[PDB]
């Protein structure tokens, strides 16, 4: 299962 | 970065005239991902060709499989036509049952 | 043996043609098992392997929400990258990300991955320590500073060492019929006259899984690496792969040539010759 991406470039 | 596609046209199973099979066109190693692929029977575009979902290799270049059911015969000619920003004109690769 | 899980993501902007297209796929080893495409009507993550279908509706809801969140983050990140590279709003650009884990035969983490690319070039990558970053240029250094301040590496490490490995082990068990089965190549040699002086011998490997394979030609026991045409391994469309290797040989010398095939599914490596 996936991981939430919680950051921006 | 622009990378031109590699192209292979081939069947899922060894070809036997009169026997249902799948005709594949595998495009790989390309960037950017926008690409147009047609499968051709005697020069005419085959309808309802399907394709895989866009994915990519370790070097970031993309790959896609385009495919359709087909029944090879002695005289019908099949091919794959590929257009991409790296190409000055579309590339046609003919199906050869021995490759 | 050893196994991997990977999630791949691509967003492609298309100014004047709505929001970017977002496509993500998940693999275990060489098996595609999930996909999401933003251009579908009411997009959902969808199963692509039989052993994932048994996951319940809460699984699909969570995966779908993560995919929608990722598409939205990518849209914002694509706008940021235009600033970082002083680019206009007119062109199409690409943002890619991969992450996942490798496990050994005992199921412990061997390596974790998380890396991003812009327009087909490395942008920023988590190092193998799962604690520091490699930024490709001064734009990615801006991202690196932000991710150090936000302790992103620590968040990724916790996922890669925990859930990534634990869910990979679950999938390997639920899909043991296929994910833990190596299908050996079906092999044969064909002969293609070029002239009355030479012919091509082509050694075929068909229907194998996983994709890793070695095909080589020898003449009198010596490798023909410089004289061998080896095509890229290609998908058959049914989960399996194909490859061939070819050499041009003088007519009548065919029996000097042997094709050698190594693959995880073979009881022992094969030696084959042309059999008229």
């Amino acid at each position: 299962r996936r991981k939430w991406r919680r950051w921006h470039l | 970065i622009q990378r031109t596609p590699k192209i292979q046209v081939y069947s899922r199973h060894p070809a036997e005239n009169g026997k249902s099979n799948f005709l594949n066109c595998y495009v790989s190693g390309f960037h950017p991902s926008d690409i147009e692929v047609d499968l051709l029977k005697n020069g005419e575009r085959i309808e309802k060709v399907e394709h895989s979902d866009l994915s990519f290799s370790k070097d970031w270049s993309f790959y896609l499989l385009y495919y359709t059911e087909f029944t090879p015969t002695e005289k019908d000619e099949y091919a794959c036509r590929v257009n991409h920003v790296t190409l000055s004109q579309p590339k046609i690769v003919k199906w050869d049952r021995d490759m | 043996g050893s196994h991997s899980m990977r999630y791949f993501h691509t967003s492609v902007s298309r100014p004047g043609r709505g929001e970017p297209r977002f496509i993500t796929v998940g693999y275990v080893d060489d098996t595609l098992f999930v996909r999401f495409d933003s251009d579908a009507a009411s997009p959902r993550e969808e199963p692509r392997a039989p052993w994932i279908e048994q996951e319940g509706p809460e699984y699909w809801d969570r995966e779908t929400q993560i995919c929608k969140a990722k598409a939205q983050t990518d849209r914002e990140d694509l706008r940021t990258l235009l600033r970082y590279y002083n680019q206009s709003e007119a062109g199409s650009h690409t943002l890619q990300n991969m992450y996942g884990c490798d496990v050994g035969p005992d199921g412990r983490l061997l390596r974790g991955y998380h890396q991003d690319a812009y327009d087909g070039k490395d942008y920023i990558a988590l190092n193998e320590d799962l604690s520091s970053w490699t930024a490709a240029d001064t734009a990615a250094q801006i991202t690196q500073r932000k991710w150090e301040a936000a302790r992103v590496a620590e968040q990724l490490r916790a996922y890669l060492e925990g859930e990534c490995v634990e869910w990979l082990r679950r999938y390997l068990e639920n899909g043991k019929e296929t994910l833990q089965r190596a299908d050996p190549p079906k092999t044969h040699v064909t002969h293609h006259p070029i002239s009355d002086h030479e012919a091509t011998l082509r050694c075929w490997a068909l229907g194998f899984y996983p994709a890793e394979i070695t095909l080589t030609w020898q003449r009198d026991g010596e490798d023909q690496t410089q004289d061998t045409e080896l095509v890229e391994t290609r998908p058959a469309g049914d989960r399996t792969f194909q490859k061939w290797a070819a050499v041009v040989v003088p007519s009548g010398e065919e029996q000097r040539y042997t094709c050698h095939v190594q693959h995880e599914g073979l009881p022992k490596p094969l030696t084959l010759r042309w059999e008229p």
